[PDB]
């Protein structure tokens, strides 16, 4: 792009280093480790290049979409979650610890509890921390800054502590949760500043009245422990998901540029397909982006180029066209499809698994390009799994947590809790209200995932 | 003295106001509480017969024992 | 929100009407059923009378409106009146146009088959409906949990449906339909206040019983010993100074009315309490479906949020029934959207196109399309 | 209208007395119920591991029947 675009402005090849450098830079916080890859990226973008008057570039924005956030709860043996989390304690001076309510012992808390693993064989975070800190301070991000970021993990690390005795309060109706060790809870709150009564009182339990107004808060509805820990996390992940966004927005305030408007030239970066020798859930997320991917080829190296070689009247004739396959598309979108009876089921919480893959061998092992067990006679397939075929290979699927994994409904009573709170960045963490999407806001997330998928496709259709 | 006696009932309504709405979520917390202290009463209740029960037929059940 | 269509949801009772916007969890509108005249003369040219008053601009001001119940258990003495109350919820708040989104409503049980082909004719004909459904209250309140194994017990205003819907529906009869909710307790009360010199006569201040109700009000757990209890003037004697200006102090009225509830024989009916329909539905089915029953009793309807409503559940049943399984009834804290929850499902499914109706449809097999087909 | 305004200003700051009492007496009530359902409780929950110990035991001596 460069030199083709341009130079002579000796501000330009100089900002162009630490531009350069942005690639690395961003690799050390959000990215993670895979079987696959060690530097695992852990955040879609889709970039865009602007120009200058000069000809070099001004700057460009960054957009990401839905994010993995079931490793921070669930993961195989051996493998990590998130860096942060690891890379942060192995380099911070003690002192810095205590002040943010840390022991050096991760069996202690829940967010690291939750998987079983701590140490790593290959990875030492005590010497790769030098790495990262000189990538901080090099940038444009002080200790003042960093601080600040830290002020939301030492919440999340002081709500994170809140576990549960699975609480059998109720004579009878459903087993409530209890949280005898409050200082967690409180602590939770500390940092947010809120009643911490209330508080526990307006999100473990739901409530409305309505009448014109906007209802009065305080009606209890306590839930079972795993739509008590769906709720826990789903906060838990959106709280950082919008921060990083704006927080590369905000790595650009001393990078980016307001001077000129012109045309994009964009970018595309998204999760790559892995492979184990055994899949779940997560992974169809990340598969099925690749059905997408191969579908925008055939949309585009077969379907919109060969019309432009007809639009200029040159020697073409239809050879051998495989299927164009959007039948892999409409058994996932329109009525009667995957997930429109997966996301479907997603809500009927009275059909856990079982009944739920009953949902899918009857509605396809019949519609083309899908197996089985039961259809196709093999013993790799297990009575509860089942046999999808890309357009590649075979791969077979678990069904653990399939549902509060998948849900991802996220209503406006985990929300708006922060919302109302009183700190620069708890609400700033919620940025200017409708960035880019906006329509109406109160709504599940099965479908506002939905739309995030969709404003991939439809901006890559019109286009060259 | 009018315009001071009309300042004064001014914040002395507001204060009213502000104390009324107090005792009114402090009678209605003393309420449910104590709902569901007699809720639990019954519930102790209830069980504390069920323990003894639950203590006599394992007591039963161990005489049964010694005598086969 | 704007790509597909987007469905609403709804879910019309004989009192109080739950609707909001599409793809929602819980109803934003809920606006009360009354629609009245002005018996009085309006100002008659101080606007043209005519609009019965309705919505929080009725409730807001009863005092000049002779309220005039329409929809009463089956019957609709006018069916004129609700064209234009639905006229209402869809656009004066919602601000949408049902000529572009499907419509989902709730089926009272045991309904004239009259009826539900009426409404329908409102929607094709007129607000140009391609894809709408009316589905069973109970049922919805179900799917929304984690097991097909519970029974149900949803009611409100309407009517009380005892309906053990857990593996499947409908066999012998187990299923009852009971005149007895909401409209029903606040009838009752005025016509025992009277023995104390209270008289609410008209219909408005009738509604007033209805929100001082469900306030205080409290149903009896042993009607005998706190009877006894009445000698004391702490736990009975209730403060609430009538906004009008004159205090009612419900001390022996409070749990007074409820027992109505486990009595019915207090208001012309053979039909026993509530305990015992519940043995009326067990008993019915097979033999080895009742000791996971008891473990599992779904208990919808904000009306049973009246303090002393669930213990005295544990009381009767285990009375005269079965007693070596585990006793247990799930009463859902907020009961009341039990069904609006399960609502913005069924709009949401898929399957949905299995069971909903097309505008040809029902040209095809006629009006009875709906409940000729389905169950 | 000094008369009305200082009249108000008499019933008012009573009123505003007794406000606040009645809020402190019903905050005094909710805090000693309060305690009172927490050792309950706590009371109860015990009871409940002592009553499934109580089965436990009372249907290991069955099956401990059985067997002689
Ligand atoms: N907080 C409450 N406590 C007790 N009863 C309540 C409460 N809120 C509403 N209700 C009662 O619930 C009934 C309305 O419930 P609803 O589910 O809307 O009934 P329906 O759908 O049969 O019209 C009314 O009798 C009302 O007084
Ligand atoms: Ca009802």
């Amino acid at each position: 792009l460069t030199f083709v675009s341009s130079n002579q402005s000796p501000n330009g090849e100089r900002i162009s280093k630490m531009l350069l450098d942005s690639n690395p830079l961003l690799e050390a916080f959000g990215n993670a480790k895979t079987l696959r890859n060690d530097n695992s990226s852990r955040f879609g973008k889709y970039m865009e290049m602007q120009f200058n008057a000069v000809g070099s570039p001004i700057g460009g924005k960054i957009t990401n979409y839905l994010l993995e956030k079931s490793r921070v709860v669930g993961r195989t043996q051996g493998e990590r979650s998130f860096h942060i989390f690891y890379q942060m304690l192995k380099g911070l001076s003690q002192s810095k610890l205590d002040e943010l309510g840390l022991t050096p012992n991760a069996p202690a808390y829940e967010y690291l509890k939750k998987s079983g693993c701590f140490d790593v064989s290959t990875i030492d975070d005590s010497g790769e921390f030098k790495i990262i800190v000189k990538a901080m301070e090099t940038l444009g991000l002080k200790e003042s800054d960093q601080n600040s970021i830290w002020r939301i993990l030492a919440a999340i690390l002081h709500i994170g502590n809140i576990t549960f005795a699975e609480a059998a309060e109720q004579r009878t109706g459903t087993t409530t949760v209890k949280v005898s060790d409050t200082k967690s809870l409180a602590a939770a709150a500390s940092c947010l500043k809120t009643d911490q009564q209330s508080l526990s009182i307006a999100l473990c339990y739901r409530s409305i009245s309505t009448g014109v107004g906007k209802r009065c808060e305080v009606i209890s509805v306590p839930m079972d422990c795993n739509q008590a820990a769906y709720s826990r996390d789903a906060l838990a992940k959106a709280l950082y998901e919008r921060l990083f966004n704006w927080l590369v927005s905000k790595i650009n305030t001393i990078i980016n540029c307001t001077t000129e408007k012109g045309p994009v030239i964009g970018i595309l970066d998204i999760y790559g397909f892995e492979v184990f020798q055994n899949n779940s859930f997560e992974q169809l997320n990340i598969n099925f982006c690749n059905e997408k991917l191969q579908q925008l080829f055939i949309e585009l190296t077969l379907k919109s180029e060969q019309e432009e070689y007809v639009r200029e009247g040159i020697e073409w004739k239809n050879i051998e066209y495989f299927n164009n396959k959007p039948i892999c598309e409409l058994i996932e979108k329109k009525p009667i499809g995957l997930i429109s009876l997966l996301d479907e089921a997603c809500l009927i919480a009275k059909s856990t698994d079982q009944t739920f893959l009953d949902s899918i061998c009857k509605q396809f092992e019949k519609n083309p390009h899908l197996q089985s067990y039961v259809v196709s006679k093999d013993r790799s397939i297990g009575d509860t799994c089942f046999r999808l075929k890309h357009y590649a290979g075979d791969v077979t699927y678990d069904v653990r947590g399939f549902l509060d994994k998948n849900k991802d409904t996220l209503f406006g009573d985990l929300i708006s809790s922060m919302q109302s709170s009183s700190d620069p960045l708890v609400q700033g963490l919620f940025p200017p209200t409708r960035p880019e999407d906006s329509k109406k806001r109160p709504e599940t997330a099965g479908s506002q995932f939905r739309n995030a998928m969709n404003a991939l496709i439809t901006t890559l259709l019109a286009c060259s | 003295e009018l315009d001071r006696a009309q300042e004064r009932l001014a914040t002395a309504l507001q204060k009213l106001e502000e104390a009324e709405k107090a005792a009114d979520e402090s009678e209605r917390g003393m309420k449910v509480i104590e709902s569901r202290a007699q809720k639990d009463e019954e519930k102790m209740e209830i069980q504390e017969i069920q323990l003894k029960e639950a203590k006599h037929i394992a007591e039963d059940a161990d005489r049964k024992y010694e005598e086969v | 929100d704007e790509d597909e269509t987007t469905a609403l949801v709804c879910d019309n009772g004989s009192g109080l009407v739950k609707a909001g916007f599409a793809g929602d969890d819980a109803p934003r509108a809920v606006f009360p059923s009354i629609v009245g005249r002005p018996r009085h003369q309006g100002v008659m040219v101080g606007m043209g009378q005519k609009d019965s008053y309705v919505g929080d601009e009725a409730q807001s001001k009863r005092g000049i409106l002779t309220l005039k119940y329409p929809i009463e258990h089956g019957i609709i003495t006018n069916w004129d009146d609700m064209e234009k109350i639905w006229h209402h919820t869809f656009y004066n708040e919602l601000r949408v146009a049902p000529e572009e989104h499907p419509t989902l409503l709730t089926e009272a049980p045991l309904n004239p088959k009259a009826n539900r082909e009426k409404m329908t004719q409102i929607m094709f004909e007129t607000f140009n409906v391609p894809a709408m459904y009316v589905a069973i209250q109970a049922v919805l309140s179900l799917y929304a949990s984690g097991r097909t194994t519970g029974i149900v017990l949803d009611s409100g205003d309407g009517v009380t449906h005892n309906v053990p819907i857990y593996e499947g529906y409908a066999l012998p009869h187990a299923i009852m339909r009971l005149d007895l909710a909401g409209r029903d307790l606040t009838d009752y009360l005025m016509k025992i206040l009277t023995e104390r010199g209270y008289s609410f006569v008209t219909t408005a201040e009738r509604e007033i019983v209805r929100d001082i109700k469900e306030k205080l009000c409290y149903v009896a757990l042993d009607f005998e010993n706190e009877m006894a209890t009445a000698a004391s003037s702490s736990s009975l004697e209730k403060s609430y100074e009538l906004p009008d200006g004159q205090v009612i102090t419900i001390g022996n009225e409070r749990f007074r009315c409820p027992e109505t509830l486990f009595q019915p024989s207090f208001i012309g009916m053979e039909s026993a309490g509530i305990h015992e329909t519940t043995y009326n539905s067990i008993m019915k089915c097979d033999i080895d479906i009742r000791k996971d029953l008891y473990a599992n009793n779904v208990m919808s309807g904000g009306t049973t949020m009246y303090p002393g409503i669930a213990d005295r559940m544990q009381k009767e049943i285990t009375a005269l029934a079965p007693s070596t399984m585990k006793i247990k009834i799930i009463a859902p804290p907020e009961r009341k959207y039990s069904v609006w929850i399960g609502g913005s499902i069924l709009a949401s499914l898929s399957t949905f196109q299995q069971m909903w109706i097309t505008k040809q449809e029902y040209d095809e097999a006629g009006p009875s399309i709906v409940h000729r087909k389905c169950f």
